[PDB]
């Protein structure tokens, strides 16, 4: 015989294997896996904006200015909060700070911060503003405080009553935080402050607070059965905050310039930080965004493939192959 | 391919499908230009559709909720591994369904462009049953073309073919 | 003489409606069906037969609690859900707030029954004023007025005895009651509106222990008043008794609220006005139909309705392909 | 005149698929209405189908949480667009699958009506390669109905068209 | 007429199966396979091999408080989730509330650990009458009594000295704790029972800062007393210690629960009875199985459960078409 | 007996493809072992791949918030419904789809034994259009197993098959 013509198809030595709803492990010659599986293992810049990572304080510690955090604000603006695992600058004196998760839900996203300062210590010539000092709060194994904030202490065996105001001029929403001391037995109520019986008021425009000490028995933490329990408000430009108080009244010093135009959350990571970009961060470090599916860390901030429980995602786009 | 074809040919190189042809000129093989374009650009949009339709927002996932929100917690437990599911069956099953599609879509063409071999050449060839031809006739490789080119003269070799047919049986 | 013929073919005509395939886009086809609603009527209907409360100058805080500048009609007894602006001109005349409003919106956005009743009437303090609890930032008509459901309680003949009042729900519905006190400014003015210096607020039912105390302190002007008003509400079931007892600052019940309610909704915030159309699936933009399974018109729908979807269109090809 | 090898009959508006006779008696067009009731049939139930099966209940969507409440506003928020990919993804591809599939099914209702056709005929008529058959006898109106209804009766033409067929040069 | 013959063709049977596609419906099949479990066993069963706590007719807060309505001998250690029924008949029986209830209830759901101690015995308390707290709204055996965890101190001597206790945490588990207070009628009914016009109590741990004052008020009678009692909770890491203070309306703890928690869990509503069964998705109906990936029976499921769907056939085909 | 244009056979009873054959030494069933077996395992693998790509983890779902929480019931409820209509959605669906897909999974095995007969017999036998061949010539058991598997013989028969097939054409 002879003069023959034939009908075929392509073949190659690619041993790549595809999964069909039929058949297992057919091999094909092309195929394109479309699951993101890999990350760089850094912290990187979000959409160009570099987080706020803080190394060893937290955001309470970090705010109220615990005296051994060092408080670098060399970023004006963070696109996320990079919190480790055990921040050993907390709240050193023992207490609490209110809507503190509502506050670092807050803070997450800030588009403009500055620290500036409000209230000198000069503005209580009649109350002591040097002796706010405790050992749960050492600066070098010496007795300190927070900086940010001032414990005002009777002098001359005397609190007159404190009556101050502020008013917001600086056409930037500011944060100001504050705080009321809960002291042990009548004989240190009075030895701090001299008014057996006191009170805080704090009132703004939407504020109108009343606080109150209360003396009991405590447990020991960090040293000191006393507590201190933190507030903390958004006060909005041309609005006043007024403070009334004659005892335990843990003054503001320090305040913050707020400018906030979008949300975030805080991530736990112990990664280090690695001068990149990305649109998509884990606490294992930054993925691509091109695939729709991942499957490295559930915790994503970003715009990021869905997040699967599978290990492999892979399209035929060859032929079938033998 | 559909219990036909043994298939597999190394030697094409240049393209998806397309033909091996020998005649006392020589032997080659030529791939069929236009089927593999069209197959190319339809597994091409295929994967790009399955990538581009996806939605991405910007979301924030975090855990940001003390102890006395255990509830609320659960809450968001519940809708995070909710939409896990989703996707991963989803995802899973898709590309189960879509590689079987593609691979019969793959045997659809091969077996599409045999009939249409086999439409223009009628009783002018003999089906050898492994998806060659066997001419009844002196097919050079202006002859060829034509069979590829989807523009076989059928008229041209009918007298002659019938006679060869007659001289076997 | 010519060979007989037979052939096979298929339609074709002269449609050029398209629709993408998986491998394939833009693909002319003789006829195709959308499955994607994408418009809206652009008006405010009732839902499921049931017109909607719509606020039109006034917040639920304020409509509630008779503000003098809300004009009102309450001719509504029932409502399947509240449509209210992004910013009501008159929320609170004087300053303050109401506790749980967030809660109480959504108690009050879908109600079966809801009739306004008197259950203390004014003759029922003879040894208080009732006429001069009136302040300035909630005039009408150019006098001096104040919230229309309540009552502000003033001392008379300098002298404010303590109150000890209590009101048994002796109707077959649930009773909606609010209540306030007022934050003085400083020590004359407690006395002075008053007379005593130190108050309290005691507020009691089956299920509810409340104590409320002024907190007489300096505070920003809002509304042209440095003082404050905060209220409270409670749902008191039927046959059960709510209990006050006051020497100040107390802002009494006058009128109450019988409400029955059946299903759950939401408060719609749209400037659009209504129609008096009927749906099933309401927007804020406008009401749109839900025989499709998909919509891509609004994210905040109340009703039952299509999915929504970040899509343009969704074509199903039903006839074959064409060659127009 | 054509065939299905070339493309539509903007001619046959009565039907999906259907034939078009062409004898000494005159031409025109008919309409196999088994096989396009049968697909329209098809086609309607995958539209219902995909309507029908959709399953909806009440809901109020709205914006319920204060300033203090960001983190449940941000739940409320990673839930709904969360659905809004979910659904955004599968209606897209679903479309896209499904109009591939509608497509794939109007071709092989096409191939059928042929194949039926040239089952019937045999070596009573020539395949031509565009679609259409040539009889090697005269065939009426009525020989186009058996044809069409089924009927086709082949010995009676088989002896007058092995004479066609063999003196045919 | 006929030859020889060879013909191809497909196996057909008896069966009347139908499953539908996405062009036919009602299309009878050889063989098919359903994908929706519809069958539950109408009982309570174990999870995961972990018996739940049932709680017959009472409640959580009763339970634990020590409701005389409720068995005390209740001697569960560990459980997966506990099943109270719609409305228990048993809840606090001296008016009142416990303070953050619902997520007490969820930390309860699942406990790996559950002992009840006695901490603070009633000889404690030599200058306080701790016999005289009962009362009509918690009846046992039809006469007056109280709550059995919690002791009601009485003034002795037409006297209540100032109560100064605290309790360290020995243990090496955490401890639940509950106390308090009680909101008396008026000034005559508080100086009987506790001789002092103003009283608190305040309660101190390594976290709890604590201050309570009673709300003395006319309020209207449940079971059949107008007075209030308001109860608290916390749970006291090891080694940690609670400090009370208190010169009247206090309702002291005296037994406590150790307390190891390793998962949660949720509180189902139901009223099916304990069937001494096994399994892996629980349903206020009955167990189910979860082998299938969907399922019809009840969206309050608790465990591993397949996909809760509004659908009455999933039927795939696996077989030919019948005819 | 007819064949696959005209329906399935009750008396193939040992495969779900095959082959019925009519011959002077009687008739009979056979099924084709190879494509019933690979069909089988094909259905299987679908049936298997539905139920075990779910992933299933442990839920408890409950009811823990009060009478002041009913926003967040709210949105638990919002989250339980969207996520039963996405489920019911898709799995009414996905069984539709892979419903029809199977069955014409199992269109296309017949119809791939049919044609693979049809090239061996060539002209030796006769279309009869109901899945059946009418042989011009005499095929007896052994001729019928070649059918079967690969191994048809044409030149064998070629010649008596040629006799045969001018006599039916020509009348006689
Ligand atoms: C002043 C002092 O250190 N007292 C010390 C006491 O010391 C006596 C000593 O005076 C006497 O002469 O001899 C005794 C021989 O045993 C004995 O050494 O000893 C007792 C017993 O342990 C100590 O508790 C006590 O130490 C102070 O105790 C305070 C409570 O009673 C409190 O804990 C003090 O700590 C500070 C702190 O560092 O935080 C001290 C700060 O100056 C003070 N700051 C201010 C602004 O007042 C601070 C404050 O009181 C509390 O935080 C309020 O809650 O407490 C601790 O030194
Ligand atoms: C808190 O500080 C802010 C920031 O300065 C104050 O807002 C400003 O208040 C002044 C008067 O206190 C307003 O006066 C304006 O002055 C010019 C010059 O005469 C005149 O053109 C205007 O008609 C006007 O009177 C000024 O508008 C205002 N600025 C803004 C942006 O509101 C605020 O008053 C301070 N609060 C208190 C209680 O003092
Ligand atoms: C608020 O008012 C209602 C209605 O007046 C009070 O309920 C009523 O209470 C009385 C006495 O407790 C009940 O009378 C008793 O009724 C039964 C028959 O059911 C009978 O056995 C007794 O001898 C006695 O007469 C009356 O039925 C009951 N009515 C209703 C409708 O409940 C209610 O107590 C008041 N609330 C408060 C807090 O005071
Ligand atoms: C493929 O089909 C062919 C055609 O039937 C099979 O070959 C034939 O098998 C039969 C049955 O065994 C053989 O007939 C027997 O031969 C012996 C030897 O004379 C005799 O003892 C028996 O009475 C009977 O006639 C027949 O010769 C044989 N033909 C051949 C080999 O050309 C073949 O076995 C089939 N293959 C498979 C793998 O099933
Ligand atoms: C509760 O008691 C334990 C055990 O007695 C106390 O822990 C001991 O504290 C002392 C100092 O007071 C240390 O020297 C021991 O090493 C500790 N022992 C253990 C086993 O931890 C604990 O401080 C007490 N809690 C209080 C007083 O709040
Ligand atoms: C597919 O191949 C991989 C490794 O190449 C193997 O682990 C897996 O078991 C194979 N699948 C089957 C079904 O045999
Ligand atoms: C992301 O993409 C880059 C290039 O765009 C590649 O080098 C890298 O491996 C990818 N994966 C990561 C960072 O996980
Ligand atoms: C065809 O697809 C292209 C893709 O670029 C698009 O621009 C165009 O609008 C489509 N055709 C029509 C008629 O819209
Ligand atoms: C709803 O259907 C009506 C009646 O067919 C139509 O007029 C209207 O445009 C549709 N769309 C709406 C109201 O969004
Ligand atoms: C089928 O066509 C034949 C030939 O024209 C005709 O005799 C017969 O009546 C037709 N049958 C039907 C049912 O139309
Ligand atoms: C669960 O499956 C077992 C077999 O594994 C069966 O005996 C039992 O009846 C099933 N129970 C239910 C409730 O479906």
């Amino acid at each position: 015989p002879g003069d023959q013509i034939c009908i075929g198809y392509h073949a190659n030595n690619s041993t790549e294997q595809v999964d069909t709803i039929m058949e297992k492990n057919v091999t094909v010659t092309h195929a394109q896996d479309i699951l993101e599986k890999t990350h760089n293992g850094k912290l990187c810049d979000l959409n160009g904006v570099k987080p706020l990572i803080l190394k060893d304080c937290s955001v309470a510690g970090w705010l109220l200015g615990n005296p051994m955090c060092d408080e670098f604000i060399r970023v004006p603006e963070w696109s996320y909060i990079v919190e480790r695992a055990n921040p050993a600058n907390d709240l050193c004196y023992p207490g609490s700070l209110n809507d503190y998760e509502e506050l670092k839900h807050l803070l997450s996203r800030i588009n403009h911060f500055e620290k500036i300062l409000i209230i000198p210590k000069s503005s209580w010539p009649n109350h002591e503003t040097s002796l706010g000092v405790s050992a749960a709060c050492p600066y070098q194994g010496t007795p300190s405080f927070f900086r940010n904030v001032v414990w005002l202490i009777k002098k001359n065996d005397a609190y007159p009553t404190i009556k101050i105001s502020y008013n917001n001029t600086n056409r930037e929403d500011l944060l100001i935080l504050w705080g009321i001391h809960h002291s042990n037995n009548a004989e240190e109520q009075t030895n701090l402050y001299k008014n057996p019986t006191t009170y805080i008021s704090v009132g703004t425009s939407t504020l109108n607070q009343r606080l109150v000490p209360k003396i009991a028995t405590r447990s020991q933490v960090n040293g000191l059965r006393g507590r201190m329990d933190f507030f903390w408000t958004i006060l909005k430009p041309n609005d006043a905050i007024h403070f009334e108080s004659n005892g335990n009244f843990i003054a503001p010093e320090y305040a913050y310039k707020i400018v906030k135009k979008g949300d975030s959350t805080i991530m736990k990571s112990g990664v280090e930080y690695g001068h990149c970009n990305t649109k998509c961060q884990t606490p294992v470090g930054a993925i691509n965004s091109s695939m729709p599916f991942h499957n490295i860390h559930p915790l994503t901030i970003g715009e990021c493939p869905k997040y699967v429980k599978s290990n492999k995602l892979v399209l035929a786009t060859g032929l079938r192959n033998s | 391919i559909a219990g036909f074809i043994e298939g597999g040919w190394q030697g094409m190189v240049d393209g998806w499908y397309g033909y091996h042809h020998s005649n006392e000129q020589g032997s080659g093989y030529a791939a069929d230009k236009e089927s593999t374009q069209k197959a190319i650009d339809g597994v091409t949009n295929k994967v790009n559709s399955i990538i581009d339709k996806m939605n991405t927002q910007f979301e924030a996932v975090g855990r940001e909720f003390n102890n006395l929100e255990r509830r609320i917690e659960n809450l968001n437990k519940k809708m995070e591994d909710g939409f896990l599911d989703v996707w991963t069956y989803n995802a899973e099953l898709l590309v189960l369904m879509e590689n079987e599609r593609t691979l019969d879509f793959h045997d659809s063409n091969v077996k599409n462009l045999y009939d249409k071999v086999r439409l223009q050449l009628r009783d002018n060839a003999k089906e050898l049953g492994n998806g060659c031809f066997e001419f009844y006739h002196k097919c050079d490789n202006e002859c060829m073309e034509s069979v590829r080119n989807g523009t076989y003269d059928y008229p041209q070799y009918s007298e002659e073919a019938r006679l060869k047919r007659e001289e076997i049986s």
